[PDB]
């Protein structure tokens, strides 16, 4: 519908996912799957997988900023 | 103080222009030369723009006369980037020396417009006023050559060859 | 403060200007005005060298672009033409002292006063000179190393760090 | 009347005293040495600035809304109709601005730079300087937009987003190193 995308956090996520190629060159893999990439799964169960942000993530985040203020 | 006249029939010269420097015809409607220190600079720039234009309008025609294409086809006949680099690399010392009036760090106090290269001793007021006069033509000419090429698209000498055989129906 | 134990300070250099350690064996700055220009040129060679050394190590180390002597990637006349067009008014205005035709106005042509934080003193001048001399030395090193070892300067540092007594100046 | 200067240790022109808002001693080409031209220049500077401020918001905001890019608008919109209708609308307004009023002799003598269209009484010799400085910033911006239009051939929000995503592969260096 009317989209409210969290574009700054998406930008930050992308940068953290690409970090091992320029800005943290001597690192092999990124710090966590959260930033992007493949699902880590031990046996069948998911250990970690990318967490994507959209309108729902935008509204909850601004609710958080409200209640802390 | 204008013996040689003014740019418009009955025009008044501006207050900063008092017929003292060569080829003054009392023309400054936008008052760009009101400040004298600026007008001193302006004078050198006009003469230089003039001397550069005269070598250029020659260089746009005299190659064409000897069958080498027009000035807009010179990009085919030379490596455009490369010559531009050597021109900028040779202009760098010589333009600096022109501006500095010499080779030493603390300026030279030579006349940087009229340096002294004259083995024939022709340096007179008439010739100073003829440098600028022939210059203002060549600038106007070069302004033509560009605008003629944008409106037409044939050679400069072809536009002349048109106009003698087409007085009415040139424009 | 002297460059070797008690080499008598040559009399052109007394010890007012920062960076004097009584060198000048060839007596190149025996005259005060040529000393003045040499001072400008020392600081300027310094500042460029410091940008250059940061340039060459930073491109190979921090930005993983490769060795600094590889130029096959880009077209050199194009960069030269661009660079010269950009650098020309900035290097004219620096030499000039400002923007006027007679221009020796405004700021100093070595220390023009671009300090927001207000940190300019004699001591910091000395620090600038000393870091500049080190960077000049480094830049000469980079060139000579490039032509003797034939490989990248970080690779040279790698070879000295791995085995210093085997990999050094007597390669 | 202390005021800052546009370049560290320079000396200001003698005709720029600080008497007017946003004077920073900047006239090297001597284009305001005569006082009557300096009067018109002053009106022109504020008016070019006001129009650049409108322009740069007009150029950026419909591209943000996905309504198109500012320099590609003329393949969906007819230019000549737009420009005819605009000059019809603008003409009596510009007339009155230059005139000083509605009368043939000026009559109702209004300030043609600072008329009173201010319901909040916010006008000071400070807000004047803020208006000038915001305007100068916008003029530099609209210069940027036009040159960027030619060099990169993408819109300005796209140009920003490209610089943010690939700061090394989308900057003036890389874009001018290539034929463009
Ligand atoms: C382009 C370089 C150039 C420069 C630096 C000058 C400079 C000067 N001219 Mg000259 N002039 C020129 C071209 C130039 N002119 C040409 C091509 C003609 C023939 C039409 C003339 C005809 C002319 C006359 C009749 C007179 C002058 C005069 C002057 C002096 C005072 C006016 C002034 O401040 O102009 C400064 C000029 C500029 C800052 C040039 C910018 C022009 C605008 C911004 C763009 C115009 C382009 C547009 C398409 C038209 C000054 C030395 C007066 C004088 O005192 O002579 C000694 C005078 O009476 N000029
Ligand atoms: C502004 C002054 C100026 C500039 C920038 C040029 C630039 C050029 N000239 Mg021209 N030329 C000039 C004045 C100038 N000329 C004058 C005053 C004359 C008469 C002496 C000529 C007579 C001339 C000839 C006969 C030729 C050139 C040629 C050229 C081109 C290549 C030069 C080279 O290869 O070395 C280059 C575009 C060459 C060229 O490629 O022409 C298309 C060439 O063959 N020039
Ligand atoms: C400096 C003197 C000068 C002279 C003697 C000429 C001579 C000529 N011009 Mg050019 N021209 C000049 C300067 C000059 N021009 C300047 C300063 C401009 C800018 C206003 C132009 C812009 C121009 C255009 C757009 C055209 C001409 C054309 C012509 C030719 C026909 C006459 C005409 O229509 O105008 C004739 C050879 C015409 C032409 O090229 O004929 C085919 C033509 O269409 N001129
Ligand atoms: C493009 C135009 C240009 C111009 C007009 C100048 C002009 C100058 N240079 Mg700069 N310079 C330039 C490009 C230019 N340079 C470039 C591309 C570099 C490489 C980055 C330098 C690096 C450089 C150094 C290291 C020095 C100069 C110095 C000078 C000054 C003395 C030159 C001399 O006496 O012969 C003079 C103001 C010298 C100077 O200022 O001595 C006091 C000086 O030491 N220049
Ligand atoms: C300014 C500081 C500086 C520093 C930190 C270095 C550092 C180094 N140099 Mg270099 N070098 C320098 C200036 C410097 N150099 C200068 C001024 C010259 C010209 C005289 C050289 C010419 C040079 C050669 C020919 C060689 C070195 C080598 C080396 C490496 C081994 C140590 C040595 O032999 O000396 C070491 C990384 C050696 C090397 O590359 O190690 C693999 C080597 O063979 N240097
Ligand atoms: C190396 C060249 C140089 C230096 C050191 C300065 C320094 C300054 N400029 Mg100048 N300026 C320059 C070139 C430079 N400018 C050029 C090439 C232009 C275009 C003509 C300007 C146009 C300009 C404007 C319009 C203004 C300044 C202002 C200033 C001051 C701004 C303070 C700041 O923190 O800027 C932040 C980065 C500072 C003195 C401002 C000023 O006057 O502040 C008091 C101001 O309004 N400058
Ligand atoms: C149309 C735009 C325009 C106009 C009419 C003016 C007019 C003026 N400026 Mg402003 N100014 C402008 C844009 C403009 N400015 C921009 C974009 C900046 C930021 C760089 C400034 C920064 C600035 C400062 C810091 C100061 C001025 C000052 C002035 C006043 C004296 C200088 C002068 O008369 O130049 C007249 C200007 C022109 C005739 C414009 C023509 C420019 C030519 C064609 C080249 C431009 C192209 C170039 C590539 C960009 C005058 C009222 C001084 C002042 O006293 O203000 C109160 C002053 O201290 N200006
Ligand atoms: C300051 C000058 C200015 C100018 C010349 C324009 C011109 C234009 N606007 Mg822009 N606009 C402006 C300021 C301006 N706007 C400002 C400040 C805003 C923010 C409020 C907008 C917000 C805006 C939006 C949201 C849109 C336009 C659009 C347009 C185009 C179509 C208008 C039409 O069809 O008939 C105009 C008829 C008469 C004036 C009579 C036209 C090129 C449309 C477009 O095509 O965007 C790409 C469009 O969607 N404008
Ligand atoms: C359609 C009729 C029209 C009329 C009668 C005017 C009249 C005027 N304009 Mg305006 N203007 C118009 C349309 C018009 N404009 C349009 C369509 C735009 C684009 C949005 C502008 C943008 C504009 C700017 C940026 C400036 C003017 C300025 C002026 C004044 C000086 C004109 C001049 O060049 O003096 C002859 C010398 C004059 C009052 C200028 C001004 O106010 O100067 C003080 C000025 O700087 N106008
Ligand atoms: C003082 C004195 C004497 C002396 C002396 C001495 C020791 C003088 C030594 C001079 C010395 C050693 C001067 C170095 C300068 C280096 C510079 C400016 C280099 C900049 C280099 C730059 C700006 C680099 C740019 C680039 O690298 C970048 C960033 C990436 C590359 O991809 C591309 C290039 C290469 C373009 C005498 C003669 C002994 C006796 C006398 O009596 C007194």
């Amino acid at each position: 519908a009317i989209q409210l995308q969290p574009v700054f956090a998406q930008w930050i996520q992308n940068t953290h996912y690409l970090a091992p190629t320029l800005t943290a060159f001597n690192l092999v893999s990124p710090t966590t799957p959260v930033w992007g990439g493949d699902v880590v799964s031990i046996s069948g169960k998911v250990a970690m997988m990318p967490i994507k942000l959209g309108t729902a993530d935008f509204l909850v985040h601004h609710i958080h900023a409200f209640t802390i203020h | 103080g204008h013996k040689d006249g003014v740019w418009f029939p009955g025009a008044t010269p501006p207050a900063h222009l008092t017929g003292e420097y060569p080829a003054d015809r009392g023309f400054d409607p936008l008052s760009l030369a009101a400040d004298p220190t600026v007008y001193a600079r302006m004078r050198v720039s006009e003469v230089f723009h003039a001397r550069l234009s005269m070598l250029a309008i020659v260089g746009a025609i005299v190659p064409e006369v000897l069958g080498k294409g027009a000035w807009f086809e010179a990009g085919n006949s030379v490596d455009g980037i490369k010559l531009g680099f050597i021109a900028m690399a040779i202009a760098a010392p010589t333009e600096y020396w022109r501006g500095n009036g010499g080779f030493n760090w603390d300026k030279g106090a030579a006349d940087r417009s009229y340096p002294g290269f004259d083995p024939l001793k022709l340096t007179t007021d008439y010739t100073k006023a003829a440098e600028i006069k022939n210059g203002r033509l060549a600038m106007a000419g070069l302004l033509g050559l560009t605008f003629q090429y944008l409106a037409t698209g044939e050679s400069p000498l072809a536009n002349l060859a048109a106009h003698l055989a087409n007085p009415v129906g040139a424009n | 403060l002297l460059w070797i134990p008690n080499a008598t300070p040559p009399a052109h250099l007394t010890g007012e200007f920062p960076g004097d350690r009584g060198f000048d064996p060839l007596g190149l700055s025996k005259d005060p005005k040529v000393f003045a220009r040499m001072r400008i040129s020392e600081v300027f060679h310094g500042r460029l060298a410091m940008l250059g050394i940061v340039g060459c190590v930073g491109q190979e180390w921090l930005f993983n672009k490769g060795a600094w002597f590889d130029y096959s990637d880009f077209d050199l006349p194009r960069l030269g033409l661009i660079a010269l067009q950009v650098i020309a008014p900035l290097e004219y205005w620096r030499g000039n002292g400002g923007f006027s035709w007679n221009g020796n106005d405004g700021p100093d042509r070595s220390y023009p006063g671009f300090d927001p934080l207000g940190l300019t003193t004699e001591d910091t001048k000395l620090r600038e000179i000393k870091n500049g001399r080190l960077a000049m030395s480094a830049m000469l090193g980079l060139e000579v190393q490039s032509h003797i070892t034939g490989k990248s300067p970080l690779t040279n540092l790698g070879d000295h760090l791995s085995s210093p007594f085997t990999a050094n100046i007597l390669t | 009347k202390y005021r800052g200067l546009w370049f560290p240790n320079i000396t200001p022109p003698a005709y720029l005293t600080g008497e007017f808002p946003a004077d920073r001693g900047f006239d090297p080409a001597g284009l305001a040495a005569d006082p009557k031209v300096y009067e018109r220049m002053r009106i022109a500077e504020v008016f070019n600035g006001r129009l650049a401020m409108l322009a740069i918001v007009g150029c950026v905001y419909p591209e943000l809304l996905g309504n198109g890019v500012w320099f590609e608008v003329w393949n969906k919109v007819d230019f000549y109709r737009f420009a005819l209708i605009s000059l019809q609308v603008v003409a009596p307004l510009e007339y009155w601005r230059g005139n000083g009023g509605f009368g043939w002799d000026g009559e109702e003598k209004y300030d043609r730079s600072y008329p009173g269209f201010d319901p909040c009484n916010l006008t000071t010799e400070y807000t004047k300087a803020a208006e000038i400085k915001n305007g100068r910033l916008a003029m530099i911006g609209m210069f940027g937009l036009e040159v960027q239009s030619h060099v990169t051939a993408q819109g300005p929000v796209a140009n920003l987003i490209e610089h943010l995503r690939h700061p090394l592969a989308a900057n003036i260096g890389a874009n001018l190193a290539h034929p463009w």
